[PDB]
């Protein structure tokens, strides 16, 4: 799943309805619920290579 | 020829290189990325295990 839709058709049936015939639609994305964690050395020839590989992985 | 009458220990010192960096580098080069993310999951689940 990617999105959630709503539909307020029951406002016509609601008593003392302030919103009769509410023909609109709300759509909300879901990537936070699907992935809450989305928000988140002397120039040697070894440590800089390690940093490069770690950066590639994170990339 | 006059090597005995000198002190070049400062001219020649042992390097401060950590071989662990080359070892972890060869480990990352051998491993794939999904295992790295799995290891991040193992660490997170271990954190929750220590929490509970």
């Amino acid at each position: 799943l990617s999105s959630k839709v709503t539909s307020g058709a029951a406002s016509q049936f609601y008593p003392n309805s302030i919103y009769p015939s509410l023909n609109v639609e709300v759509v909300q994305n879901l990537y936070a619920l699907s992935n809450p964690a989305f928000s988140s050395t002397v120039k040697d020839e070894s440590a800089i290579k390690l940093a490069e590989l770690q950066k590639e992985t994170e990339r | 020829e006059e090597c005995m009458f000198k002190d070049t220990r400062l001219d020649v010192l042992p390097p401060q290189v950590n071989p662990l960096n080359a070892i972890l580098a060869q480990h990352t080069a051998q491993t794939p990325v999904h295992r790295s993310l799995e290891k991040r999951l193992w660490t997170e689940v271990r954190a929750t295990a220590v929490s509970e």
